[PDB]
DNA sequence: CTAGTTGATCTCATATCAGGAGAAGGAGCAGAGCG
């Protein structure tokens, strides 16, 4: 590390170099954070978390119990141990409170005044951060699993949405058309992940073993449909081009959205070149997961090298995407984990889990 | 909302590249240098550079290629911005004019995207069909040139190895053909591909990949004879043409690794390069009837650090350096007798990276002085930075109330100025100056009971001298006075003016002009005018016949500079200048261009007119107040021009530069008269006269900022000042290979004395740190004090502690071993020099490297790994902790005012800690929580804390106005362009509230000050409409360079005025003045804009 | 040349002839290509809507834009009574596109299929019926048609009929329809020509009328509650500006 | 061979108490092992 300052000091090496050096050392060095903590407020398994984009302070946590709970992260208190306290509450006596498991909630990218969550009740609400009150609803005549904002967008707001319908539902929150469907699948689709690169690429991975690319511009369906095998095993495509050998309910671009990671009740995780959906035969290991339903994961941002955080039963396994080599397994929670959100700022990770908790992991030293 | 204005005091020197080619003229040979926002042109003659251009990019040159595309008759130039801005520009010369056209420019910034590790690299291709730039990891961006764009469209093109090392276009390939070094898990592999713009994407190479060495860091496309590449590694350099493959392992280049490489030659028989120990090697290419037969490697010799390096013609090199000075070096076919063919021709001062530097008040005046580490591992050294010209003393002589200085050449063989002639109330005296050897004699020739208003060599072997009474002409060579002058009224004479032949002199109110011929003094124009003389100037500029043909004079109680016809003493030209205070100077001199007349008043006034040799009509009147009392001119000729000098309280050398006169200060304390003097070992010597003495000294520059040098060969990591010890700490750090053995003589080696540190607390190349105290007057090593084996000396205070009178160098070290990321050791160690010696007076083992110290109200505050915590220093002589604090991630820097800590986190930003002394403890004011990667820090006032980004950018926080109490408001936020290492208060100098300078790593000095808000919405309105009339030379958008730019955020700047663009205003032609200031008049705002300039 | 922000070079000798209007429509034509989407040129009759499909794909087959150099096998399908006015209307605007029609009367004088074979073979301009798409609905879809222009596209106003269908087998994204009047009856029509242009904006049949058709009715009648015609704008509202971006209507 | 006319054929619109007997399932529940 005096090494590092010493030569950030005299310009041998670019500052970059520090900063991605130390982030990647932080986040190998990550670990269950006594020193931190969350306030309970879940009478349920946490099903989704959510870091706001911009400021990284606030994050939104959805539970099985349809509550929802917005918690500060910052230490706002002089001494080194806090509380990451909850701000506001969607509870079980607010008048728009969910009826049923918050799937997923995700802040509205580029400003912090509104975010989205989606629930087995089938609705989607838009919800004003401010009066914490919705402002739209969008009903599905099927429970969503997974919803998604672009993170990238400046010029569409759409909401892909993915229910247990086979059809991908994209929710238009400038004035409001939930009419669209991207037809192709099969089966429910549990993820949809829209391209950080591209404002209009968006993933979707369902039950019938396939992910797909749609340019939700165009009108001729999916671009691309992940193969494993990239021709190996080639068919006429009415089966065959299956991304994984089970359900596919996770998808998350990397960062620079140039590459996808698929993970599918296979227990395999794979990674997928996002422009001709080639599979990179990254190998990754054996990735336990078991979830019926749609599987929230991330990458790091912002390191030297990039790495994936992926809820493995119990624990938060960590790998490198573009080697596959288990970093490790971050071991704090007592039933399987759900979701997992990455605090990029500060190399931090929050994972929530059915055992109804959110675990701070922060980086020792 | 804060109010700041950032201005740079000394413009960055490291030259992070430099190219060369034919870009202003198919016949010219140009070297391009870019130093980190400048891009500077000049010219490859014979002998030396000629500088032709500087101008300042929007940007951190990146990237800068000169390319020649089909048709175009000279070179045209790329650059690529640090923040993403492309430009394709053109020089065009339009006579005496020079512009530098943007023929294309656009942002190539994708909105996401991992900047690649290496770097930006941006490559043409040699047809010039493309430029590809590398930005990305798994992305290649390709600027297309056959379709000629003024956007510079740009398409990525996805590339399936997202770890490339390094990237050229190869030669000799029908379509554009990459080659690239990539590391997979699987090693590092040379690739190619074929860039194919109609399907804009990659295609097989020509030559399929190839596994290297395992550092394997460049490419080499080597021209058409041979094509192919040559991959340089740390052990290895090997040649790859698709099915020859040449490899050698020169041992000689195994020491350091090959950073910077260039074509001598067209063909690329021959390579240069450049390694990071600075060691030049020569890397030939030997060809077979044609085929490549093998590689040879051999070592030139040695230069600076080379960042880049160029080969200009006739064996000269420009060696570009980031951390040492670049290098104009030339290779000689034979060696000089040390192994050696480098030959050091020339050398540019290089502030390096300025990593600690310190305001001292030095020689006891009023004007700050920097002291800063600048340079790196070899190129280590202390530069010492003040305003002014330099006195440059050699002698004095104590002669007091002197009134009248002129040199003379009393040996008649000889033509230099071995006497002088002095007057002082009503007498004169006469001084020899023989050699250094100076005393007190009598010239023959001279009256030594009436005083001298004037005197001086002339024509014909001839000495005069212009007394209170009469005027006596001395024939040097035959005998005493021979012709001799007196007024026919027997009136005294109260102003004098003579030159090398004729003579005008002021009785009364008459006016008298005499002519020097060979034994006479002929009278020939007089005249009685309408009020008293003042003062007078004959003499004659461009003379080419013998005689000025023009006068000029002051008047009493008409306050004016008139001119006058010399054969006639009619009158030619009036302008009135006004006042109740008479003229006291009034000098004519050619600066550069043309003749001006320099007039000046008893308050400090002075007025510089344009002159003509026809008319004698003053035009372009402009007005400068130097001093607060008279002044007197005087001329000397220095190396270049003549160089007018202005004598005052406040001296200031008079000269023109760029066709433009400045005012360079002089600072030592008074100059009542000065005169030229060059004497046998005097060379183009002073001799300015105070009221007591007469210092006789020469001046280096007369321009800018003087900067010393003193070589450590080490590389300095800090510094400070002990004033009661008049000396400086310097920790230092060495390489040593093995035990261990220095690489060479450094200034730690080769103290006078020298000492080891012998601690009982703990028990390839290692660095080696030690503890140089520094003379302040002759910056000889006075002591060098070795730290521990392993041990990193981190920072270094001196202070006094608790009640003792001791002054202490207070040092942090660290305990360094390989097997580690963050020290757990290290100590906090107490010196005391006295005696000339260095004891240790006390140790403290702390549990982490202590990064940081500052005194703190007779208490060291230490920055304990992540821990600030403060020690008092007890009357047993021992540092014991007082409190601590823990919320840190790494506290790295301390700043300090009163009760106050702004602690500087490696990546929390900032935390303003205050020590309630009533408690004993420390308690969190208020913390920044962005996540802002610190370099530096500082304090302006009680409530506004600068910090210094590591993407370049300041920022000021303030304390606001409940628990957002805690939350510091960034209210000022800045693009810099430069990586601050450190601030420090204190000025260059003798409106603004406050100064801080700060020192960068590609050597900027920058100044930040604080404004008020009625000037800080005036420049921020001046500013907005430059950028609406001044053109950046990309077409890049201040507003946009000046942004706060992150990784992970972008806002435009507020809070601070860029000083840079502001005093740009003056270097604007008249209608485009008028143009800014369309909503007062110009000329308030060019009083603003000068009393800007001033501070710095 | 009149260009376009990514680039297409309509050329001048033919944009210069168009009208205002009929420029806007070509570049909204373009921006439809450029999204592989399709849309509805609504203007009513008279304002001149083949002079602009033309235009359109003359400059995309001299622009060069691309699969296809340029531009490929079209398709035209259209009354019978205006086949030969289009083939004039292309022969007099832009001559080096191989237009071909399909018909008993034609000119080919051989077997059709081998029309059909040649045509696209060529990249040519080939003009049919709505009835020998029906007949041919298998054998016509085969060869990878680059656009399809349903002239006068309220034949395919009923979601049901042989005709709808066999149109809607066309798997190019780029469909086209040049109809005086997108809905005559109600928005069973609309829904059948948008899911032709574009397969999946509006949903399936079902949901948009669930969704729009009724709710609108029943705000069409003065004795509706006024939360019934409250709700009827509002879903009017969100149909108009769903299907802002691909009708292009103007009026007289 | 070449048009043109004339039938047939098909597609697409526009309508709002004085049974009985047995077989199967299910539910309540007593009770016996037995984990």
């Amino acid at each position: 590390m005096l090494g590092f300052l010493s030569a950030r000091q005299t310009g041998l090496e670019d500052p970059l170099r520090l900063r991605r050096a130390e982030s990647t050392r932080r986040v190998l060095g990550l670990e269950l954070n006594k020193d931190r903590d969350v306030e309970r407020i879940h009478g349920g398994g946490i099903n989704t978390l959510d870091i706001e984009p911009v400021e990284g302070r606030y994050m939104l946590s959805g539970g099985s119990d349809g509550v929802i709970v917005l918690y500060d992260l910052e230490n706002s208190s002089r001494q080194s141990y806090y509380t990451c306290k909850a701000v506001c509450s969607i509870g079980r006596d607010h008048p728009d409170v969910h009826r049923y498991s918050v799937e997923t909630v995700q802040w509205y990218p580029h400003d912090t005044g509104m975010f989205t969550s989606s629930s087995f009740d089938k609705t989607l609400k838009v919800w004003d951060t401010n009066t914490l009150q919705t402002a739209d609803v969008f009903n599905f005549e099927e429970t969503v699993y997974s919803h998604h904002m672009s993170p990238v967008s400046t010029k569409h707001c759409l909401v892909a949405v993915g229910t247990r319908g086979p059809k991908v539902q994209l929710c238009d929150l400038k004035s409001g058309s939930c009419s669209h469907i991207l037809q192709g699948h099969r089966q429910e689709i549990l993820a949809v992940s829209w391209s950080p690169r591209y404002d209009y690429i968006l993933a979707t991975a369902s039950a019938d073993s396939r992910v797909k690319l749609w340019d939700v511009r165009r009108a001729s369906g999916c671009l691309i449909t992940l193969d494993q095998h990239n021709g190996k095993k080639s068919q006429a495509v009415e089966s065959a081009n299956t991304a994984h050998n089970g359900k596919v309910n996770g998808l998350c671009f990397t960062s620079d959205g140039l590459h996808l990671l698929t993970v599918g009740t296979d227990n395999r995780m794979r990674l997928w070149n996002s422009s001709n959906g080639e599979n990179t035969l990254v190998n990754y290991g054996k990735v336990c997961n078991n979830s019926k339903k749609g599987l929230k994961f991330t990458v790091s941002c912002g390191c030297s090298s990039e790495f994936v955080f992926v809820p493995y039963g119990s624990t938060i396994a960590v790998y490198t995407v573009y080697s596959g080599e288990q970093i490790t397994m971050l071991k704090g929670h007592y039933k399987t984990v759900d979701c997992c959100v990455f605090q990029s700022n500060f190399q931090e990770l929050y994972s929530g889990s059915r055992d109804c908790n959110i675990l701070a992991w922060v980086p020792s030293l | 909302m804060s109010y700041n204005y950032v201005v740079t005091a000394q413009k960055p020197t490291a030259v992070n590249g430099c190219v060369t080619g034919h870009f202003t003229s198919a016949e010219d040979l140009n070297l391009l240098i870019a130093k980190n926002t400048r891009l500077e042109i000049y010219v490859v003659t014979a002998e030396g550079l000629r500088p032709v251009k500087e101008v300042g990019m929007y940007g951190k040159i990146a990237v800068m290629e000169l390319f020649r595309p089909k048709g175009e008759s000279k070179d045209l130039l790329f650059i690529l911005t640090a923040k993403y801005n492309a430009c394709i520009l053109e020089y065009k010369q339009s006579g005496e004019s020079i512009d530098i056209i943007t023929r294309a420019h656009g942002n190539v910034q994708d909105r996401i995207g991992r900047p690649s590790e290496t770097g930006i690299i941006g490559i043409i291709d040699p047809e010039c069909r493309m430029i590809g730039l590398r930005l990305y990891d798994g992305l290649f961006k390709v600027i297309p040139l056959d379709r000629d764009n003024k956007e510079l469209k740009a398409f990525n093109i996805r590339l399936e190895e997202l770890h490339v090392i390094d990237v050229k276009f190869l030669y000799g390939c029908q379509a554009p053909t990459i080659c690239f070094v990539y590391q997979d898990p699987q090693g590092r592999h040379v690739k190619t591909y074929e860039v194919s713009l109609r399907e804009k994407e990659f295609n097989k190479g020509p030559w399929k990949q190839e596994n290297v060495e395992a550092e394997a860091s460049m490419v080499i496309a080597v021209p058409e004879p041979f094509g192919g590449a040559i991959i340089i590694g740390q052990e290895s350099i090997t040649y790859h043409n698709g099915d020859k493959y040449l490899a050698i392992a020169p041992p000689i280049i195994k020491q350091s690794t090959i950073v910077c490489h260039n074509r001598v030659d067209p063909n690329g028989s021959r390579y240069l390069l450049g390694d990071m120990e600075g060691r030049l090697f020569m890397l030939l290419l030997e060809k077979e009837e044609v085929t490549l037969k093998d590689l040879r490697v051999e070592l030139l010799g040695e230069t600076s650090i080379a960042e880049c390096l160029t080969y200009l013609d006739n064996g000269v090199v420009f060696v570009g350096s980031r951390l040492g000075d670049s290098q104009l070096v030339k290779l000689n076919v034979d060696s000089n007798e040390q192994g050696s063919y480098v030959v050091a021709m020339e050398t540019f001062t290089n502030l390096g990276p300025i990593v600690d530097m310190c305001v001292v008040d030095l020689e006891r005046q009023g004007q700050g002085q920097l002291v800063t580490c600048s340079g790196a591992f070899k190129e280590g050294s202390l530069r010492i930075i003040r305003n002014g010209i330099g006195i440059h003393e050699h002698a004095s002589i104590d002669l007091p109330g002197i009134k009248g200085l002129w040199p003379l050449r009393s040996d008649p063989n000889r033509e230099t100025d071995d006497t002088l002639v002095l007057s002082f109330v009503g007498q004169t005296r006469v001084l020899m100056l023989n050699g250094e050897e100076v005393e007190e004699t009598e010239l023959m020739g001279f009256v030594d009971d009436q005083q001298t208003f004037f005197c001086g060599n002339v024509a014909h072997q001839q000495l005069i001298q212009i007394t209170s009474a009469s005027v006596r002409l001395v024939s040097q060579e035959p005998k005493a006075l021979v012709s001799e002058w007196k007024e026919p009224q027997a009136k005294n004479i109260s102003v004098a003016s003579c030159n090398s032949s004729q003579v005008v002199v002021a009785v009364g109110r008459a006016l008298y002009y005499l002519q020097i011929h060979p034994q006479e003094l002929r009278q020939i124009s007089h005249t009685e005018m309408e009020h008293e003389v003042a003062c007078l100037d004959i003499t004659p500029l461009g003379d080419s016949n013998g005689l000025s043909p023009l006068c000029a004079i002051g008047l009493w109680t008409d306050i004016s500079a008139r001119i006058l016809k010399l054969p006639s003493f009619e009158l030619l030209h009036k302008e009135m200048l006004g006042g109740e205070i008479i003229p006291r100077s009034i000098l004519m001199t050619t600066f550069e261009s043309s003749h001006y007349l320099l007039c000046a008043l008893g308050d400090g006034a002075l007025f510089y007119f344009g002159l003509n040799i026809e008319t004698g009509l003053l035009s372009d009147r402009k007005k400068v107040t130097l001093g607060t009392q008279p002044t007197v001119l005087r001329t000397f000729r220095s190396l270049s021009t003549t160089n007018v000098f202005a004598c005052s309280d406040r001296p200031t050398v008079i000269y023109s530069s760029n066709h433009k006169l400045v005012f360079s200060n002089v600072n030592l304390k008074e100059v009542n008269y000065m005169c030229p003097l060059n004497s046998d070992g005097y060379p183009d010597s002073l001799a300015l006269a105070n009221n007591s003495t007469l210092t006789i000294g020469t001046i280096d520059e007369i321009q800018k900022l003087h900067i010393r040098t003193v070589p450590l060969y080490e590389s300095p990591r800090k510094i400070c000042y002990q004033e009661v010890s008049q000396c400086f700490g310097v920790l230092s750090s060495r390489i040593e290979v093995q035990g261990t053995t220095a690489l060479r003589p450094s200034a730690s080696t080769q103290a006078l004395s020298s000492s080891v540190s012998s601690s009982k607390l703990f028990s390839e190349e290692v660095e080696v740190h030690n503890l140089l105290i520094i003379d302040q007057h002759t910056f000889e090593v006075l002591h060098a004090h070795q730290f521990l084996q392993n041990e990193y000396a981190l920072s270094l205070v001196s202070c006094k502690l608790g009640k003792d009178p001791n002054t202490y160098f207070i040092v942090g070290t660290a305990m360094v071993y390989p097997e580690e990321a963050e020290p757990k050791q290290g100590r906090i160690v107490v010196f005391q020099y006295s005696d000339g010696k260095l004891q240790t007076v006390a140790e403290k083992e702390v549990k982490g490297a202590v990064y940081s110290m500052v005194e703190f109200n007779g208490k060291l505050l230490a920055s304990i790994n992540s821990t600030v915590r403060l020690y008092e220093w007890t009357t047993e002589k021992e540092l014991r902790t007082e409190c601590n604090h823990y919320n840190n991630i790494m506290a790295l820097y301390l700043k300090t005012k009163g009760d106050f800590i702004l602690v500087g986190d490696l990546m929390r930003s900032v935390l303003l800690l205050a020590y309630k002394p009533m408690e004993g403890n420390f308690e969190e004011i208020a913390r920044d929580f962005n996540p802002n990667w610190m370099s530096a820090v500082e304090i302006l006032d009680d409530d506004n804390f600068l910090g210094a980004e590591n993407a370049f950018n300041l920022f000021v926080c303030q304390k606001d106005s409940d628990e957002e109490r805690q939350h510091l408001q960034e209210v000022g936020l800045f693009h810099l362009g430069e990586f601050v290492n450190v601030f420090c208060h204190g000025s260059l100098v003798m409106p603004t509230q406050g100064s801080v300078l700060f020192g960068t790593v590609n050597g900027m000095i920058g100044l930040v000050t604080s404004l008020s808000e009625s000037w800080y919405n005036l420049l921020l309105d001046m500013q907005n409409r430059l950028n609406k009339v001044i053109k950046s030379v990309g077409k890049i958008e201040h507003s946009f360079w000046r942004s706060f730019h992150t990784e992970r955020k972008t806002e435009p700047a507020t809070g601070f005025i860029d000083g840079d663009l502001i005093e740009s205003f003056l270097d604007i032609s008249r209608p485009k003045m008028q143009e800014v200031v369309a909503n007062a008049t110009a000329d308030d705002l060019i009083k603003v804009v000068e009393e800007l300039t001033r501070i710095h | 040349d009149a260009e376009f922000d990514e680039g297409f070079k309509v050329p001048g000798f033919l944009f210069k002839k168009l009208f205002k209007y009929q420029q806007t429509g070509v570049r909204w034509l373009w921006e439809l290509h450029c999204q592989q989407a399709g849309g509805i040129l609504g203007d009513e009759m008279g304002l001149g809507r083949t002079i602009q499909i033309i235009a359109f794909l003359a400059g995309l087959s001299y622009s060069k834009i691309r699969r296809f150099e340029g531009l490929g096998p079209t398709v035209i399908v259209c009354p019978t009574t205006v086949m030969h006015q289009w083939v004039k209307e292309f022969h007099t605007w832009w001559p080096p596109f191989r237009v071909a029609i399909l018909h008993e009367t034609g000119s080919y004088t051989h077997k059709k299929e081998k029309l059909i074979r040649d045509v696209a073979h060529c990249h040519g301009i080939l003009i049919t019926s709505y009835s020998y798409i029906r007949l041919m609905q298998d054998d016509i879809s085969r060869y990878d048609w680059h656009y399809v222009i349903l002239d006068e596209g309220h034949k395919i106003r009923n979601p049901n009929a042989a005709v709808t269908l066999a149109c809607k087998q066309f798997r190019t994204p780029h469909r086209i329809i040049l109809s005086g009047s997108p809905m005559q009856n109600n928005l069973r029509e609309l829904w059948s020509l948008f899911d032709f242009i574009f397969p999946g904006k509006l949903g399936t049949l079902p949901v948009f009328m669930e969704q729009f058709s009724v709710p609108i009715t029943m705000g069409g009648y003065s004795n509706a509650s006024p939360v019934q015609v409250k709700t009827a704008y509002k879903c009017a509202c969100v149909l108009r500006d769903t299907i802002n971006p691909y009708l292009l209507r103007r009026m007289k």
